């Protein structure tokens, strides 16, 4: 316990849609301090996998991180509460083109979830399904990311795996940098689906003999480096989220 | 209710606006009659009775119009402008 939090101090405000676990409600707790209140559906995942799930998110924090404010176990459904991202999921904030994104701001979006992604590759932990599905967006556009470890939990995200995962199933820190790397392509191409002409039977064929995502329209040579390093087919030969961010900040100051 | 108690007032409000940027094509009488008040940042504005937030202020803004078509529900909106302005903003 002692990560618990009395449903007694929230109060419900706008029903942001139902996704993943559950359903997502925008509330105030205690009546000044904006929270997202996941409400998990009865039985959609694991009630002793909702154990390690809570545990691990817990003891975690960072600046590019949605923070897990707790938990609310002594009722049915169990809710998670969490910080509130007020633009939501990165996917539809790409894809509204009512923003009119520029190269230094696509590429300050990539800054967020690299700095992030960092932080779990220092604690060992592995997101096992990096994409702008699990990503959110607050008020001021900076990009967090949410959902990491919930993969292990409760169709499959083929088109952010790396070839070891298809053809063997084996997971390594490598395998969220392949995962980023599609991600990056994923905000260069404002919420286009990677390998859209390609069924899931074809794209895991298709990566095996060595296809890779096209350079989009408004990313340049240095940023489509940046995002194919990533596409190494031997896994040893992929960077770490340091040396990304390195070469991140660098095409950021070029 | 109100949101914020320290902003009841239109002086109050206006105090706000001290180091507010002189590039923003929008007058700071504008914003503190139509219940806003500068936050610190940039040119973000909230309301003073529903906490409404409204920032990137273009040249050719009504503070009214905008309280409108993004915050109908507000209370002091309607007290002010009236309801039948409020629906006719938001009928578009
Ligand atoms: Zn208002």
């Amino acid at each position: 316990g002692s990560w618990e939090i009395d449903p007694k101090d929230l109060t419900f405000l706008k029903e942001l849609g139902t996704g993943q676990f559950g359903v997502v409600k925008y509330g105030k707790w205690r009546g000044q301090y904006d929270v997202a209140i996941k409400m998990i559906k009865e039985g959609s995942m694991s009630e002793d996998e909702f154990i390690e799930e809570a545990k691990v998110m817990m003891n975690l924090s960072h600046e590019k991180l949605v923070q897990l404010y707790g938990v609310c176990t002594k009722q049915r459904p169990i809710f998670i509460i969490t910080e509130y991202m007020a633009n939501g999921c990165l996917l539809n904030y790409l894809r509204e083109m009512r923003h009119r994104f520029q190269t230094q701001q696509l590429l300050e979006m990539c800054k967020d979830v690299c700095e992030a992604m960092e932080y779990l590759e220092s604690k060992q932990f592995l997101h096992r399904d990096l994409a702008a599905r699990n990503c959110l967006v607050n008020d001021q556009g900076v990009v967090k990311v949410s959902d990491f470890g919930l993969s292990r939990y409760v169709k499959f995200p083929v088109r952010w795996s790396p070839p070891e995962v298809l053809m063997y199933s084996k997971f390594s820190s490598k395998s969220d940098i392949w995962a980023f790397g599609v991600l990056m392509w994923e905000i260069y191409s404002l919420g286009k689906m990677p390998y859209e002409r390609f069924t899931n039977s074809e794209t895991a064929e298709h990566i095996a003999q060595g296809l890779r995502l096209y350079r989009p329209h408004l990313a340049s040579e240095k940023v489509y480096t940046i995002m194919y390093s990533c596409w190494h087919e031997k896994a040893d030969e992929r960077p770490t989220f340091k040396i990304l961010l390195s070469n991140i900040l660098d095409v950021m100051d070029e | 209710s109100i949101s914020n108690l320290s902003m009841q007032t239109h002086a109050a409000r206006m105090r706000t606006f001290m180091y507010w940027p002189s590039s923003v094509p929008v007058q700071p009488e504008q914003l503190a009659s139509a219940g806003f008040y500068y936050v610190g940042r940039n040119d973000d504005v909230k309301c003073f009775c529903c906490d409404g937030g409204l920032r990137c202020w273009e040249s050719g803004d009504d503070p009214w119009v905008e309280h409108a078509k993004w915050f109908p529900r507000c209370e002091f909106l309607i007290r002010m402008k009236g309801q039948e302005f409020v629906d006719e903003i938001q009928g578009r």
